[PDB]
């Protein structure tokens, strides 16, 4: 069994009293930053500023704005496996940490006001962590260069705002299956199984 | 898996996508060819598609576990100085290029006013500006035809988006000082005379 | 006077102490190579220590000496790292100077986790034209007093071109 | 069902704290469990006068030893253990990361809102 606390998230129902007597209570908290700082950082050539700032910035940003009923933006949510994808892909630090970290927790906002504080606060820690448009072009190269490398990329936003250029260019540039499907209000779990079967050949 | 309106669906559809990348299975068993035989395992099943947010009218909010596993692209709507002008300049350049400045200035202000929570045609975006700017490409050669047609073309959804133009009833502490069409129709006289 | 008694850099010598031989040293070496293009030199322990865990002749440190233009690049490049602030010590009475940096990445150079992170030091020895007199084979001489590099003279040199700051008393 | 799970004549006097703290302190949702292990920790200490010969991705030290003994005995005894904590904190990785030690099978399932008794 597994799940979250009923007192933490609002709208959650409690368990039964008959099933609570035969159910073992196993408490499991999150991992520390010391045990996750040795994995996010390849070697000692990258420095501890990226691993320390990645856990310190995500630990404060994830706690300052969670997806519960106490936080503002519920769309912005990260985990321990989300830092490995941004830390493992960012082997060369310097200016790729802000562009690679701006589409992780700062790209989960609604407008530019929620991404300005997260992007500015998350990108302002890189200058203090190490002693030493641009937003569209900085994410366009990383998104287009990381979209062809693999991974589940999601393009949220308005319809026809610019989410068809990445899918059309990425789907037209590379050789895929081309499984286009138009979801509506009656799109349940049977739409994927019903639309995925007799597509390619089968005649 | 290309999905257009995957965030506009109700309950169901996120259970398979949320377990196909995390668990590595197709839900709690396949519907076609299930029973007590082989299980549905996913070793090379990827997912690439876009969609809308959960704050839209008619759209449902996704889970934090399903949104935290995938990369969220930070791309909202276009601006009203380069996106609305460049996206509305195509097709309206053959007719009048001077009438495409006041059409994108009153379409971005009203779009942030008329929500989609009221009616089904109350929601605006690129479809209203593109349809209103592309549907007014053929008019008169004078300023009266272009101004009247352009000022009466966007109202078809502006004044028709509301539930009622005016209401009169005996309420307790509720008095209507103004209408709901006067505020959206009072900017046409200033916008039609300011630009033109 | 001054004509021909300018103040070139004689040489920059980067140095990596590593209380052991083996991989961790050949990696320090690899660093100095790719950074200088010159293949670097190894140094053996002079006696055995134990509290440092080293034996006489162990191979314990690499270093490399670099001269002209290439010198100035790496100087400035790591001089950057040090935010252009040395200290009033750091300079020898005979007019040379140095600093350490840890993390050899803070000056170009990627990361590579199969290489690790090493410091970034190196001394800068200064001279003027006619240093050769004290260095050639025949008629080996010592350089005249009013020609010798000094602390005053080199600090002032540093404070100037580079623009960097000195610091402390 | 816990005290009879692990048999020793020095572990019987030390199994009261783990058995009494395994189902109450870890099952608490509030912060009213910080003052309940003071009596069990001082009452279940050095009291057995022996006989029995002491015989029967990331990686953390709290889930690789603090949840292996209780999870192995609780999962091997025949009890339904529940994972309490944050969403995606590592409650699903504990079973897969702790199932590689012993000969057991783990199947990750993703239930929805339409999961009734039928």
């Amino acid at each position: 069994a597994t799940q979250n606390p009923p007192g933490i998230y609002g709208g959650r129902k409690i368990l039964s009293r008959a099933f609570r007597n035969r159910f073992l209570e196993l408490h499991f908290d999150d991992i520390p930053q010391d045990e996750l700082e040795i994995i996010l950082r390849e070697r000692c050539q990258i420095a501890p500023s990226y691993a320390k700032k990645i856990v310190e910035v995500y630990r404060q940003l994830s706690i300052e704005r969670s997806a519960s009923r106490l936080f503002e933006q519920k769309n912005s949510f990260a985990t321990l496996r989300d830092l490995f994808r941004w830390a493992l892909r960012d082997a060369v630090g310097y200016e790729q940490l802000a562009a690679s970290g701006y589409m992780l927790l700062a790209e989960r906002c609604r407008t530019p006001q929620e991404k300005v504080t997260v992007k500015k606060t998350l990108e302002k820690v890189m200058k203090v962590k190490l002693d030493m448009t641009k937003g569209m072009r900085r994410l366009s190269v990383l998104v287009s260069s990381c979209l062809k490398n693999k991974e589940p990329v999601l393009l949220v936003g308005e319809t026809g705002c610019g989410k068809t250029t990445i899918c059309q260019l990425l789907a037209q540039f590379m050789g895929r299956e081309l499984i286009t499907l138009n979801a509506h209000q009656n799109t349940e779990t049977g739409d994927i199984l019903g639309a995925q079967r007799p597509v390619r050949n089968r005649s | 898996f290309l999905l257009d309106e995957i965030s506009l669906a109700d309950d169901s559809v996120l259970e398979r996508l949320n377990s196909v990348l995390e668990p590595e299975r197709s839900l709690l068993l396949a519907e076609q060819g299930s029973s007590d035989s082989l299980v549905t395992a996913s070793e090379n099943f990827q997912f690439f598609a876009t969609m809308n947010p959960g704050g839209d009218y008619g759209k449902k909010e996704l889970s934090p576990a399903l949104r935290n596993r995938f990369t969220e692209i930070w791309v909202p709507s276009m601006e009203d100085f380069n996106d609305v002008n460049m996206i509305v300049s195509s097709r309206l350049l053959e007719d009048l290029k001077d009438l495409a400045n006041p059409i994108v200035k009153f379409s971005e202000w009203f779009g942030k006013k008329l929500g989609g929570g009221n009616a089904t045609s109350g929601v605006i975006s690129l479809r209203d500006i593109l349809a209103w700017v592309e549907f007014i490409n053929k008019v008169f050669p004078k300023i009266q035809n272009k101004s009247t047609a352009l000022i009466q073309g966007a109202s078809m959804v502006f004044i028709d988006a509301l539930g009622t133009n005016n209401t009169a009833y005996l309420a307790e502490n509720e008095n209507d000082l103004k209408s709901l069409r006067t505020e959206c129709i009072i900017q046409l006289l200033k916008l039609c005379g300011d630009d033109l | 006077q001054n004509p021909m008694r300018d103040l070139k850099i004689e040489k920059l010598v980067l140095n990596i102490s590593v209380g052991e031989s083996g991989d961790r040293l050949t990696r320090a070496s690899k660093v100095l190579e790719q950074l200088s293009g010159q293949t670097p030199v190894q140094s053996k322990a002079r006696y055995t220590v134990r509290t440092f865990g080293i034996r006489r002749n162990e191979k314990i440190a690499v270093h490399v000496t670099v001269r002209g233009p290439k010198a100035e690049e790496i100087l400035e490049r790591g001089l950057k790292v040090k935010e252009y602030q040395l200290r009033d010590r750091n300079f020898s009475a005979t007019g040379n100077f140095g600093f350490g940096i840890d993390e050899h990445i803070d000056l170009g150079i990627k990361y590579d986790p199969s290489i690790g992170i090493f410091g970034m030091d190196f001394y800068v020895v200064m001279n003027r034209p006619g240093a050769r007199v004290t260095r050639r084979k025949r008629c080996k001489g010592t350089v005249g007093n009013s020609h010798k590099t000094t602390k005053e003279d080199t600090v002032s040199w540093f404070k100037q071109k580079y623009d960097a700051d000195v610091l402390d008393k | 069902l816990y005290v009879t799970d692990i048999i020793h004549i020095y572990g019987l006097r030390r199994s009261l704290y783990d058995g009494f703290c395994m189902s109450f302190l870890t099952l608490l949702d509030q912060k009213s469990e910080a003052i309940l292990k003071p009596v069990i920790e001082k009452f279940t200490l050095g009291r057995l006068k022996n006989v029995k010969s002491i015989m029967s991705y990331i990686i953390t030290p709290f889930v690789e030893k603090n949840m292996m003994n209780l999870v192995r005995a609780t999962s091997g005894k025949r009890f339904p253990v529940l994972i309490q904590g944050p969403t995606s904190s590592g409650k699903t990785s504990m079973i897969k990361y702790l199932a590689d030690i012993t000969g057991h099978k783990f199947v990750r399932i993703n239930n929805h809102e339409h999961t009734d008794l039928q």
